[PDB]
């Protein structure tokens, strides 16, 4: 499974640049991809989503009309037409993959994105801590705070947990507030009650530590949590 | 000689499912009765459950 | 032939042996014993949910133990999981060969078998990397028609099948492990009981035969019915079991006293049954009929409390889910009722 | 109604697309012309599949002609009893039912006190008065023609048929077999028998099986018309 | 006598009308009351509107159920001469629905003998096999067709007085041509041609591949034909005298008006024959058909 973002480089301001994601390995045409941008030196951010089909189009507001995002499942690609790009839109644009049925896990793969520069209600997802040191041996609970209940009425709490190692991709650990990854080790756990979250990870190592993001699922636009970074 | 095989298996099978201790029909019927009247409360089909506590439900849309 | 003869005479001789046996053991039938317990009252199931998107007759479903996705498989080639508590599909898995007779749910969810009459248990890796649902293996053994899968573990995968044979399986090495080879007759069911060591399973020798998974072997034989046994269920004992035959009569026999305890026939039936299953407590003998309905049966007292009638044709498979909440219902009108 | 969550609505979604594609499937399986090839062990259903099409299981044979796909189940390698899967095939459009005539002297291979033309004959009132095949027309195949009409040459009609008051000529002795497999019919006003005789013929078969798969489906349309 | 509503059409109240024209729609209005009311009931509950010619032939019996409801409004104006007793808007929607619900019975008549049509002769089409959502799309695209040829008059005036007796019939004598009568000769003229066309390629076809001989073919058979000599002794007793008024308008004007009587009189009597198909089409179309 491979997804390879493509396009970016330096944009000058008010100029479109198409960001292409050719995707490998996978059933591309049943996965709802999403764009989630990181600017540098800051947290994730959602840009735009295209549902399996093309049927349902969301679009961060930030983003709202300037971006475009679009599908060819013959080709196995997705686009991302940035109309009127601002100079805040620079960042690195990772590309996700996510399919929604009773017991998936979306947001499971991200590919290694694009870094596009440019030259010049929400669910908040508040992460209090955005720091934290450990030993390799510590047992940390890395804890999220939600500006709303993301508890669900039918049952579930859609709160989505991931790892950013430094010079790698996001990778989901825990998918709906409890659930562990496919890849990941039964040593992230995931725990909480509609607004407060805490993922404990227990007998960490050195490639556990990362920058760490919670995310809502609960209501469009998918808020991320300002990232906890773990260091030695 | 062309089927003696199947009938002394036969044979073989009857004698050792002949060879099993059984256990009296008032007890067994009473272990199922005792396993019936044991678990009554938990059987959501003999003992309808209110809606709330029932995940399948009507729908309004 | 004097010794094929004298061994046949020895084996009259065993059956007399453990039909006498067997009425020895039989003092007090079930029905006169459970005769001061209160009898459950009308059971009155509604239609909770209704499973529409098969296009061909359903020929079985099975619930997953989470109780909530079951899978089904109709000859339109396509194994359909369904989420039902919002009623929606999971996968639509369309299959090698349209002619499914069965299908299989594991029990960690992972996975889901068809079979039929391409004699082929195709298992489904529900579970990929990818978003399709491909095939992890193709059991490709048996000689007749697959009529019942039914998954052990990941790894091990117990099928009937109309060559007169039940094979245990190993889905990574993709050859059967076990064959059971003692019914005469199409086996057409099969149930595994719930510490999963053992298996009952029906066949058109009218006979239930009660196999080991370890050791191979036909521990006991089931002989109450006089047509071919469609239908099998264990109770949630363990130690007992339901057969459902085209005699238009459930029996359900005991493992423990090796007969037959009770007949849940009724004389306005003359159509048999397709489907036998029991509730969470084995109070409740949910069973499928050609007479296009379902009926509940009090297991305990034979009599009928209630009647699932809402399917225009034929009733093919009924399955309990685990926690005992719902009854799924499919059947050849290409609709899948979940009851309640 | 957005009684649902961001998750629930995608799953929703993503139902109506498996809805979208099952439809799309169950439409292009409706327009297939489904046909149960039946007949003896040795009553040339691989000669009829490989004229008119140009391991365990159940064997379809897919065909187009004349812009209809056909598909040709042939379960010949089911030893187990026809009872507890022939209800698969109700709902097929028509049955190929083909016998060996040039059999009807030849016994079986497993009793050899009984010939293989009355056991076709068996076969064929199985299937016919079939409760699953009520309206399933047949179309019945008379295979080995020309080897037939050697062997009445050869050896007469009497050894199957004791009745048969005709002479050895093929004619006599064909339309004899043809009437006395379509006398199996105990419908005769629900269900129509087509019948033909398929010795060495380029594209007749095919012919034929559109030809009465054409009738089938226009009584089938007019069903569905209530007509 | 002459009245002219916006150009000169000789109206009459004939006692003949009073006499036989009540009582033949009272025995269209029964009939095609238990007809269309076992019909629309059997089709709404009994069984459901399972196939499309099953959702064609409903149509067909919705379109003559709100012709025959409509019907004794209109025998409530026959026990009068021609006085409307029962408003202005109530007679132009009346008009409307009788117009537009024989418009629509034919319609669905013709839709119902083309979709036999290509289950005959065309058996391997792909509107044969055409779901239940496409054929109450077409159902109600024809509804539309016809009530968009049909609301013509309900932006009439409604009932136009004759000289105290407030007549209310679309159906005037006006040589002006408005699209009422053209409707009316049309609806006959190119339906009696894609229904005769339809039936005789149907028993032609089924002719040809000699499957007469079956039991249910040779009803239907009869019973293709029986529908299509039903619409003709039905509609053409119509236009053959609407073909006299015009034949009378073309070659006399509107200067004597006597002859016109017994020409209107016969006008309306087999104007009474229109309705009676819709009184004999559910016996014709559902009780005649099997898997009923
Ligand atoms: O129902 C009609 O078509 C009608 C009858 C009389 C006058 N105008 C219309």
């Amino acid at each position: 499974v491979q997804l390879v973002e493509s396009g970016g480089g330096l944009v000058q301001p008010g100029g479109s640049r198409k960001l292409s994601c050719s995707a490998s390995g996978f059933a591309f045409s049943s996965f709802g991809m999403h764009w989630v941008r990181q600017a540098p030196e800051k947290g994730l951010e959602w840009v735009a989503y295209i549902s399996s089909g093309s049927g349902t189009i969301y679009y961060a507001d930030t983003v709202k009309g300037r971006f475009t995002i679009s599908r060819d499942d013959p080709k196995n690609t997705l686009f991302l037409q940035m109309t009127s790009l601002r100079s805040e839109d620079t960042a690195m644009y990772y590309c996700v993959r996510s399919i929604y049925y009773y017991g998936s896990s979306p947001f499971d793969f991200w590919g290694q994105g694009t870094t596009l520069t440019v030259s010049s209600s929400d669910i908040v997802m508040t992460q209090a801590t955005s720091s934290v040191p450990v030993t390799p041996g510590e047992s940390v609970s890395i804890s999220c705070r939600s500006s709303k209940s993301l508890l669900h009425s039918n049952g579930n709490t859609y709160l989505y947990w991931f790892l950013q190692r430094p010079g790698q991709s996001p990778q989901l650990l825990i998918y709906r507030m409890s659930n562990l990854a496919s890849g990941v080790p039964d040593r992230f756990s995931g725990s909480g009650s509609g607004t407060a979250f805490t993922l404990t990870i227990s007998r960490l190592e050195a490639e556990d530590v990362g920058v760490y993001y919670c995310m809502q699922h609960l209501e469009y636009p998918l808020t991320f949590g300002a990232g906890t970074k773990l260091e030695l | 000689t062309a089927s003696i095989a199947q009938a002394r298996k036969l044979v073989e099978q009857l004698k050792m499912e002949a060879n099993i201790d059984r256990i009296k029909v008032s007890k067994a019927a009473a272990d199922l009765m005792a396993y019936c009247e044991a678990h009554a409360k938990e059987d959501p089909l003999l003992t309808p459950v209110p809606a709330s506590e029932n995940p399948f439900r009507e729908k309004k849309f | 032939q004097s010794e094929l003869d004298q061994l046949r005479q020895e084996a009259e001789q065993l059956k007399n042996q453990i039909r006498d046996a067997r009425k020895a053991c039989a003092d007090a039938t079930l029905s006169q014993i459970t005769n001061n317990i209160d009898p459950v009252g009308r059971i009155q199931m509604r239609t909770r949910r209704t499973l529409r998107g098969h296009l061909a007759k359903i020929y079985a479903m099975h619930w997953g133990t989470d109780s909530r996705l079951l899978v089904s498989a109709s000859q339109d080639g396509k194994l359909i999981i369904w989420d039902s508590y919002t009623t929606n599909k999971v996968h639509a898995i369309p299959l090698r060969s349209s002619w499914v007779m069965t299908c299989a749910y594991a029990p960690s969810g992972n996975y889901v078998a068809c079979g039929g009459l391409d004699n082929i248990c195709s298992i489904y890796n529900l579970k990929t990397r990818e978003g399709n649902v491909r095939v992890s293996r193709e059991l490709a053994g048996h000689t007749g028609y697959l009529s019942c899968c039914r998954f052990l573990d990941d790894n091990q995968i117990v099928t009937s099948s109309g060559d007169t044979t039940c094979a245990l399986w190993d889905i990574e090495t993709g050859q059967q492990t076990t064959t059971f080879t003692g019914h005469t007759g199409d086996v057409m069911s099969l149930s595994l009981a719930p510490d999963t060591r053992l298996f009952v399973s029906g066949a058109c020798d009218a006979s239930a035969k009660l196999w080991d998974v370890r050791e191979g072997m036909c521990r006991q034989t089931f002989t109450g019915h006089e047509s071919d046994i469609n239908a099998i269920c264990f109770f949630p004992n363990g130690n007992a079991f339901a057969t459902g035959s085209d005699d238009a009569t459930c029996r359900l026999f005991d493992l423990r006293a090796d007969q037959e305890l009770m007949t849940y026939s009724h004389d306005n039936i003359i159509c048999g049954i397709t489907s036998v299953s029991f509730s969470k407590s084995g109070r409740l003998l949910l069973a499928g009929y050609d007479d296009f309905n379902c009926n509940v049966w009090d297991a305990l007292k034979a009599d009928r409390a209630g009647v699932l009638a809402g399917h225009d044709n034929r009733v093919s498979c009924l399955g309990v889910t685990d926690d005992g909440m719902a009854v799924a219902t499919g059947s050849w009108d290409s609709f899948l009722k979940i009851w309640n | 109604g957005c009684t649902l969550s961001a998750e629930d609505k995608a799953a929703v979604e993503r139902s109506k697309m498996i809805d979208r594609n099952l439809r799309e499937d169950g439409e292009k399986a409706a327009r297939e012309v489904k046909l149960l090839l039946l007949g003896a062990g040795e009553s040339g259903k691989n000669t009829i599949v490989k004229q008119m099409k140009i391991t365990t299981g159940i064997v379809e044979t897919h065909f187009t002609f004349k812009d209809l796909h056909f598909k040709m189940f042939d379960v010949g390698a089911q030893r187990s009893e026809r009872k507890k899967w022939i209800h698969c095939f109700e709902g097929v459009t028509a049955i190929i039912f083909c016998v060996a005539l040039s059999d009807y002297d030849l016994v079986l291979a497993e009793d050899e006190e009984m010939n293989r033309m009355h056991a076709s004959m068996k076969l064929f009132d199985s299937i016919c008065n079939n409760k699953w095949f009520t309206d399933t027309s047949i179309i019945l195949f008379l295979n080995k023609k020309d080897l037939f009409e050697e062997k009445i040459k050869k050896s007469p009609l009497t050894i199957c048929y004791p009745e048969y008051a005709g002479s050895n000529t093929y004619e006599e002795a064909a339309a004899y077999i043809q009437c006395q497999f379509e006398d199996l019919n105990k419908r005769k006003d629900t269900k129509e028998i087509y019948t033909h005789f398929t010795c060495s013929t380029d594209t007749k078969n095919v012919q034929f099986v559109f030809d009465a798969v054409t009738d089938v489906i226009i009584k089938n349309n007019l069903k569905d018309c209530g007509l | 006598f002459l009245e002219i509503d916006k150009k000169n059409c000789c109206v009459f109240r004939d006692d003949f009308i009073v006499k036989v024209l009540p009582p033949v729609l009272g025995l269209e209005f029964i009939f095609g009351l238990l007809g269309n009311g076992l019909a629309l009931w059997i089709f709404c509950f009994h069984l459901k509107s399972w196939k499309s010619s099953r959702i064609f032939l409903f149509n067909l019996a919705v379109a003559d159920f709100l012709l025959i409801i409509c019907l004794p409004f209109l025998m409530d104006n026959y026990v009068r001469r021609w006085d409307w007793k029962f408003g202005d808007i109530p007679c132009r929607l009346m008009l409307f629905m009788l117009a537009m619900n024989r418009q629509g019975s034919i319609i669905f008549l013709t839709v119902v003998a083309v979709d036999r049509y290509f289950r005959v002769v065309h058996p391997h089409h792909a509107l044969n096999k055409i779901s239940n959502r496409t054929a109450a799309i077409i159902s109600c695209l024809l509804w539309g067709i016809t009530i968009g040829l049909t609301v013509h008059l309900l932006k009439k005036k409604m009932p136009i007085q004759n000289g105290g007796a407030n007549l209310c019939s679309s159906f005037s004598i006006c040589h002006t041509f408005q699209w009422h009568e053209a409707m009316f000769l049309l609806e006959f003229f190119l339906p009696l041609g894609i229904i005769l066309f339809c039936s005789a390629r149907i028993i032609w076809s089924l002719r040809q591949r000699q499957m007469d001989r079956h039991a249910k073919i040779k009803r239907a058979i009869t019973f293709i034909m029986v529908v299509a000599i039903v619409f003709v002794i039905c509609f053409l007793p119509s236009v053959v005298v609407r073909i006299r008024i015009f034949w009378l308008l073309h070659t006399s004007g509107t200067q004597n008006c006597e002859v016109y009587r017994s020409v209107d009189l016969a006008f309306f009597i087999t104007l009474s024959f229109t309705y009676m198909n819709s009184m004999l089409d559910p016996v014709v179309y559902y009780f005649s058909s099997p898997s009923f």
